[PDB]
């Protein structure tokens, strides 16, 4: 069950759940497979956040194992179109679209957990039908792979080339080697 | 009554006052018309045009007093500056409403011809806010209405030009709840966090409801068809005005040096981040004070220490607050 | 002395623009009230009861200037207090007492004129529904039917308050009900949603254009007011909302017509003032979707009259300022007729 | 769970849902596939937002795999008979359906993210019954995809020859693509 917690503001006391006093501080929460009805939950959070305070930074903890990757881009596109400065702190674990959406933080924003662990992949895709709408969706699916690769590099600087290599299979990296490949700025590790 | 052109009203208070200009061009309009207009109105058609009284809406050390004493320093009729607060009931638990009417007294010098044209102008009139407090208002406000009452001697109540002046607590954040809010979406105009925190709310744009909302009786402020609106201050203005007064605060700082026998060397360069300084701490032209005074406290315990310290060279890094003051003692 | 109804009518229609309906109501009310203090002889006729108005229209409708305009008319002790700083006794604010004490300050400590004067309590809508609710309103309503006054002395023991009964001035009212559009058009095709429906024209000052003729005494009730203070106000005045074809006709008809006024002070220069049909009405589209109306004329014409008024003194041989359509919009500057 | 957000109005304070407190700006979500459950909520709301301002712009936001044909007719229907001026922001994917929506908003007010999908595919149906029922409910998916050819043709200003070209097949069209083809008037990508 979600506790309940009181602000006990100078006005009077009020009663918010533990998510929504989070909330209140510019911290979004990432938690479970991504989906359209929670990724829109996301989005309006940004948004409501950004005409509260346009300057100032939020924090957007990432914990999932991956989903839906038009949901994922609804997140990541809403991010970079908003003026403030969306950190991102990975809570620990981020297989497909956890680590899009880490390495689509603000410079210098973007932390880890010592133990946290970050993954990559291609894109996973499921169709049946015809030949002519296998190709059709095909070339779909191999657009997007494209368009991927190019946000992580442009994001971690490491040439496309490399992106692509290291997509086609699972490969897991820890706090220190995701620093040094630039998925991540620095690791916390106390206060 | 000098009654100079706007042109002419404008330029010559210029002279001493820098950054309040935009104000200056209404006030400047504003007073030129009462004067001539009221003077001969020859019964002008269907007269419905009433006494041209302007308010004066500006924060503390924003040069209200210096704008209100340079108008009156080339007018010639009197001007009679008064307070709000000195105000209590009408000889019942302190001071009489008629005081006002006795500074006229002294200024006109009992001359009938001058008390006429009295400029009654107030300052801090934001003192007297309702919660005397608003009995006061509503006393004060009979002789706003232009209603002959002597203090004993007789005085000319109609034509008196009100110019009075209040650094109104709580002004901006009134105006700003009318202001309105931006939105939440992709295609909406999120304009600020707040919004009477980039410009004065308040010394931008006001209607009369405003002012009412403020708390005053809403006779009194839908009694002024003229408004102003004063600039805190600017950052070109401030390293003028560091040196523009006779004895402006670096002049007084060098002269207190002087009398020990010491040259206060400044620099240049050092101005800049001085304005910075007061800029940050948003306390006005005298907020400046504290700053150089804190800054030259090591100087004024250093000079005295070492004799023959002929002088001191301030630098940028003297302002910054890292160097030391380097000390040119010799012979 | 008792101008004929007609008469108070014209005399008020010199500035007013378009409230004939609220001008006969506030013109026959009055005239029967000043009958009644006239009409004081002992012929078992002086039982009359007093009928209170009870005048709602937008803000900036032209309620106040009825008001001031009429007392003029009467010549008599005026004022208007405002209801919010009014508050239910035990608690910190203004007093009931307080609206007798600075409607006497007017009076001069005049018993005669006291009862012959008129009031108009504002914003009288926002006491509706523990306190500053229906505890004012329980207050104020002894004071508006019957009530002694208690003014304390001026200047100089506690007997010395002065008293005068509360049974002859005539206590108008005037407040914009925010809202009751709705609560009136509940009474028939309430509808508001749906395709049939009544949804409002706009969000502009064409909404109110006659939503108040049908306001009966069940509304105002159900808006918050207290049945017996609707009951003491029989009278209900409508006022329109001074829409762009309002502003145009009053620019430059009224008396007091800000052109006219502009004009004067210009005419002393030598400058004759012009402005051009489409010009005036470009002017109160602005008025209107700033939301300040009549209060927003004035400002705007300083806009766009001010930064010449400063220069026509020290420019010569000045003859004309044409205002252009354009030069109330932020695009051109008033032509002036420098030479001749 | 819904996070709830405070306005913080002069009048007071009041708990609103993250939907809910998006809605009082004139903002509607459509997320999931269409159906009439979730549509006659967007139809209440859009009416009841005729109300309060029937001159101000409305945004609705679309992000759906599609759904009901019927459903989203009354969606259409309705944004077009209503005064306001209803915008189209296409965040995530706009199938079939979606696209519909997408290009039956206002001229000049439509738009999409640069990560966003849009897909244009002919109208589902299924049935079962006897030769003569088959005739039957042959003609009426068959007109059925008539009327939304011509709503294509009609916003996106392209012939009907090449809406029945392209609705034959699944034709997936970014931003870019999308603008040349008259769905959408601008893609956004940064404030
Ligand atoms: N516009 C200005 N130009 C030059 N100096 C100014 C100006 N405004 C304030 N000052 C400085 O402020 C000092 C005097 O402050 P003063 O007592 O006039 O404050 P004030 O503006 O009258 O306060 P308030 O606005 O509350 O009446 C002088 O040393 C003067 O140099
Ligand atoms: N028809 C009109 N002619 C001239 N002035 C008007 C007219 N209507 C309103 N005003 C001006 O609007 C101001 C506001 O008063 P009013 O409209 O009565 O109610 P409120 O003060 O609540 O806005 C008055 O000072 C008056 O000069
Ligand atoms: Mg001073
Ligand atoms: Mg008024």
């Amino acid at each position: 069950l979600v506790p309940m917690v009181v602000e006990q503001s100078a006005r009077g006391e009020r009663a918010y759940d533990i998510y929504s006093r989070l909330l209140k501080e510019r911290i979004i929460f990432l938690v479970g497979q991504v989906e359209d009805y929670m990724a829109n939950l996301v989005v309006a959070q940004l948004l409501f956040l950004e005409a509260e305070n346009p300057e100032k930074d939020i924090h957007l903890y990432i914990n999932s194992p991956g989903g839906s990757v038009t949901a994922g881009m609804s997140i990541y596109d809403t991010m970079q179109f908003i003026k403030p400065n969306v950190s991102t702190t990975c809570i620990g674990q981020a297989c497909s679209m956890g680590a899009l959406l880490l390495a689509g933080g603000a410079a210098g924003k973007r932390y880890c957990l010592p133990h946290s662990r970050m993954m990559i992949h291609q894109p996973l895709g499921g169709f049946q039908g015809q030949a002519s709408d296998i190709e059709i969706h095909a070339k779909e699916i191999l657009f997007i792979k494209e368009r991927l690769n190019q946000i992580l590099a442009h994001h971690t600087g490491q040439p496309l080339d490399v992106i692509a290599r290291d997509t086609d299979r699972d490969r897991f990296m820890s706090g220190d080697e995701a620093v040094k490949y630039g998925l991540i700025d620095k690791v916390m590790t106390q206060r | 009554h000098k009654l100079p052109a706007p042109k002419e009203i404008r330029t010559i208070l210029d002279q001493y006052v820098i950054g309040q200009e935009r104000a200056k061009k209404v006030l400047a309009v504003a007073v030129y018309n009462h004067y001539k207009r009221l003077n001969q109105r020859d019964k002008k058609d269907d007269i419905e045009l009433g006494k041209s009284n302007i308010l004066m809406i500006g924060p503390t050390g924003s040069g209200k007093t210096l704008l209100a004493e340079t108008l009156a320093r080339l007018l010639n009729v009197p001007f009679t500056i008064a307070d709000a607060t000195t105000l209590t009931e009408a000889g019942y638990v302190g001071e009489d409403v008629e005081n006002i009417i006795q500074k006229l007294l002294q200024k006109c010098d009992y001359d009938v011809e001058k008390a006429q044209m009295g400029i009654v102008y107030i300052d801090e009139i934001d003192k007297i806010s309702r919660k005397s407090g608003e009995g006061v208002q509503q006393a004060l406000l009979k002789l706003i209405e232009g209603t002959v009452a002597s203090v004993f001697l007789q005085v000319d109540t109609r034509n008196i030009l009100f110019i009075c002046g209040g650094a109104f607590a709580g002004l901006e954040r009134v105006i700003q709840n009318r202001s309105a809010r931006g939105g939440i979406g992709f295609n909406a105009e999120v304009r600020s966090q707040e919004m009477g925190k980039k410009v004065g709310e308040a010394f931008k744009e006001v209607e009369p409801e405003d002012l009412v909302k403020f708390g005053l009786i809403p006779e009194f402020v839908g009694r002024l068809p003229v408004i102003a609106t004063l600039d805190e201050l600017d950052e070109a203005a401030l390293m003028q005005i560091l040196t523009e007064p006779k004895n402006a605060l670096t002049k007084q700082y060098a002269k207190l040096f002087e009398m020990e026998g010491v040259d206060l060397e400044f620099r240049p360069d050092a101005l800049k981040a001085v304005a910075r300084k007061a800029l940050e701490r948003k306390t006005g032209a005298r907020g400046l004070r504290s700053i150089l005074e804190g800054i030259l406290l090591d100087t004024m315990y250093e000079i005295p220490s070492q004799q023959d310290v002929s002088k001191v060279v301030i630098d940028e890094s003297v302002i910054d607050g890292s160097s030391q003051p380097l000390m040119i003692y010799e012979n």
